[PDB]
């Protein structure tokens, strides 16, 4: 069911959401970009505006397994947490919980490669032990895969 | 005080352990992703720090992701500096190599950055990972990562 969205995640990944700051170095861009594709409103901004918008519009799952569950039901499942200067967003995928418990995902970073996860590394492995354990999951409402 | 960047490679007759060393400093991470044998990052502490001149050694028990090669050691062997990140935020950390402890830590958020002996640069308005294809572009002095 998760296709309709790894497909989305691909796609979205070499595009330029904003200007010319290309989205494997935009978090905010690349979950704008993935929206986009599936046709789901998201909130406009940066990071953090995005995660205040998920925050107030979305359903807030409990934890990053449900999320993966959601995400594997082809909901779209956007893992955010906030920071003092900029926040991070990323796409949840369906498939194994690193560390039994943090879900895969799909994000670009301006913190360099090593923040870039193209459905290889969990959550967990993009923010560190602190953020990691802080993370927020919210789901829209709709299954964007059909 | 010079920092020189300091390569991690795969240590053999250790299975996951990746390090480097010189001189001075021996540095090592434990490599925990089960699908990477070849990964960029280390989430897991510890990084242990063996320092040759006392003969003893310490761990660093927590830290932001570090990243491979941004890892970097001072001339004299007294301090490690180190790049770590979460999510789009990033730092730039010197340890002491004898106690393992943090002596300074530098958000850096946002910026590309570069480590030489010339210093610190950082950057915006970049259209790519490398500071020089930032428009603008600030110089910053390492004394505060490492002092006598």
């Amino acid at each position: 069911l998760d296709q309709c969205i790894v497909n989305a995640c691909k796609n979205s990944w070499d595009k330029s959401y904003l200007a010319g700051t290309p989205n494997k170095d935009n978090c905010s861009g690349f979950v704008q970009s993935v929206a986009a594709e599936l046709g789901v409103p998201m909130p406009r901004g940066n990071a953090n505006a995005m995660v205040d918008g998920l925050e107030q519009s979305w359903t807030k799952l409990a934890s990053g397994a449900e999320a993966a569950q959601k995400a594997a039901q082809g909901f779209l499942v956007i893992a955010g947490l906030k920071g003092r200067t900029y926040g991070h967003v990323a796409v949840v995928i369906s498939g194994p919980l690193y560390r039994q418990k943090y879900p895969m995902c799909w994000c670009g970073s301006i913190a360099g490669a090593v923040g870039q996860s193209q459905g290889l590394k969990s959550v967990g492995q993009v923010w560190n032990r602190t953020d990691r354990d802080r993370l927020n999951y919210y789901v829209y409402s709709l299954a964007s895969c059909s | 005080c010079t920092f020189t960047q300091l390569e991690i490679v795969p240590q053999f007759g250790s299975p996951n352990m990746f390090g480097g060393e010189d001189e001075h400093v021996r540095v090592m991470f434990s490599n925990e992703d089960p699908n990477d044998d070849n990964p960029d990052a280390f989430p897991e502490p510890p990084v242990y720090l063996a320092d040759r001149d006392s003969g003893n050694d310490c761990r660093i028990e927590d830290g932001g992701i570090w990243s491979r090669g941004g890892v970097f050691l001072s001339q004299d062997g007294r301090r490690v500096l180190m790049h770590e990140f979460s999510g789009s935020s990033a730092e730039l950390v010197s340890y002491d190599s004898a106690t393992c402890k943090v002596v300074h830590r530098e958000d850096i958020s946002g910026q590309r950055w570069a480590v030489d002996k010339d210093g610190l640069r950082l950057g915006q308005k970049c259209s790519g990972e490398s500071v020089d294809s930032c428009a603008k572009i600030v110089k910053r002095s390492l004394a505060p990562f490492c002092q006598t």
